[PDB]
């Protein structure tokens, strides 16, 4: 089956970089901004498939959230199974991902400022219809989204937040980490604010045959 | 945010020794305080400007050597014209060999190293708690002008114009 998409457009009003509380969190917006950054396209994982180590069972259609999910309870209630699962990487769906980094228009920057960031998240058909240097206007869903390090991730590759560079002394128990879930442990969960964009629009052949076809 | 040493030194002195060497960089904010006085800060984001009223006492080294006849002073120096002119006084202090001088020199620096002590005279070192005592009372004392004084800074100004008209050798 095809996976469909729903793209809106000419929204009434327009938000800057600026306006970006956390009480749109969820909402319909629409955003303006000079792309700066764009990354490459990579399969994001869309539908998990993985088969039980012992029954052989076949379980489909595993959403996945922001980390790598695997079922918990086999197909069979006669297997008794937590975990051992195999991703079957040729029946699961994947899509198109793509991060974007902008910033603030060089109008809306005060007299002395150092420009806002933001992440915008293209995914779909959507990808590389920005191109860094160009003034874009985004569409989507304003989402947070948390740090899946100390969520538990499956590899020992993330190594409890492996870093190279200091974290900032300031925001050091500042930041309002929340805590008591089973999952994190005694860890504490941080979220940040990033924008899911749907839309994309830009605000700033010798063949005789084949051009008297495009004419009217 | 760390300030640099003549925004330190506020209503205070910047000795500036071996001033000849010293790169274009400095001469960029010897050039903006005698201008206004404010320093403006680096380019980090904060956008600042700093008090930094301050009086300037500097040493110069004439290029290559001593004085030369050549005659332009600017000959003598690196140092721009415009830098100068900023300066409220200019000495310049020449070693000219005269067989009186040298004698009484020589005696003076050997007393110091035969007796540790400075040699005695007449002429009398007034207490150093003194000097900072009396030079503080001066400082926070404020004169007033009065208008008949200046009248005859307007002559002593004309007659030194007229001068320089002419002074130009
Ligand atoms: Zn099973």
């Amino acid at each position: 089956e095809r996976v469909f998409q729903i793209s809106f457009f000419n929204l009434p009003t327009v938000h800057r970089i600026r306006d970006i509380r956390s009480e749109k969190i969820g909402s319909l917006l629409s955003i303006s901004g000079t792309v700066t950054r764009t990354s490459e396209v990579r399969p994001e994982l869309y539908k998990a498939s993985f088969t039980c180590d012992m029954c052989r069972a076949i379980v489909d259609n595993v959403e996945q959230s922001f980390k790598y999910t695997e079922p918990t309870f086999c197909p069979n209630p006669s297997c008794e199974n937590r975990a051992f699962w195999t991703l079957n990487v040729t029946r699961s769906r994947f899509l198109d991902w793509q991060k974007v980094r902008i910033q603030e228009n060089a109008n809306e920057i005060p007299t002395g400022s150092m420009p806002r960031t933001l992440d915008v998240i293209l995914r779909g058909d959507s990808v590389e219809r920005a191109k860094p240097g160009d003034r874009c206007k985004f569409t989507g869903v304003e989402i947070v989204v948390p740090d899946v390090t100390q969520l538990g991730l499956p590899g020992v590759k993330p190594s409890s937040t492996l870093d190279t560079r200091g974290i900032s002394k300031t925001t050091e128990g500042l930041n309002s980490g929340v805590t008591g879930l089973r999952s994190l442990g005694v860890r504490d969960l941080t979220y940040k604010i990033s924008f899911l964009a749907c839309h994309v629009i830009s605000i700033g052949e010798r063949d005789q045959e084949v051009f008297l076809n495009s004419l009217s | 945010l760390e300030g640099g040493a003549l925004v330190l030194a506020d209503n205070g002195i910047c000795c500036i020794d071996e001033f000849d060497k010293m790169d274009e960089s400095d001469r960029t904010a010897i050039h903006e305080v005698m201008e206004q006085q404010t320093i403006s800060i680096s380019k980090a984001g904060i956008n600042t400007t700093l008090n930094a009223r301050t009086s300037i006492l500097a040493a110069a080294n004439p290029l290559y050597g001593r004085y030369n006849p050549r005659l332009s002073p600017l000959d003598n120096i690196n140092l721009p014209a415009a830098l100068l002119s900023r300066f409220d006084i200019l000495f310049l202090m020449l070693d000219i060999p005269s067989r009186d001088d040298d004698e009484k020199l020589a005696e003076h620096v050997t007393y110091v190293h035969m007796h540790n002590k400075q040699p005695d005279l007449d002429f009398t070192p007034v207490e150093p708690s003194k000097m900072r005592e009396y030079i503080a009372y001066a400082k926070t004392k404020r004169p007033v002008m009065s208008e008949a004084v200046n009248d005859y800074v307007v002559q002593a100004y004309i007659r030194l114009r007229q001068d320089s008209k002419r002074e130009m050798d």
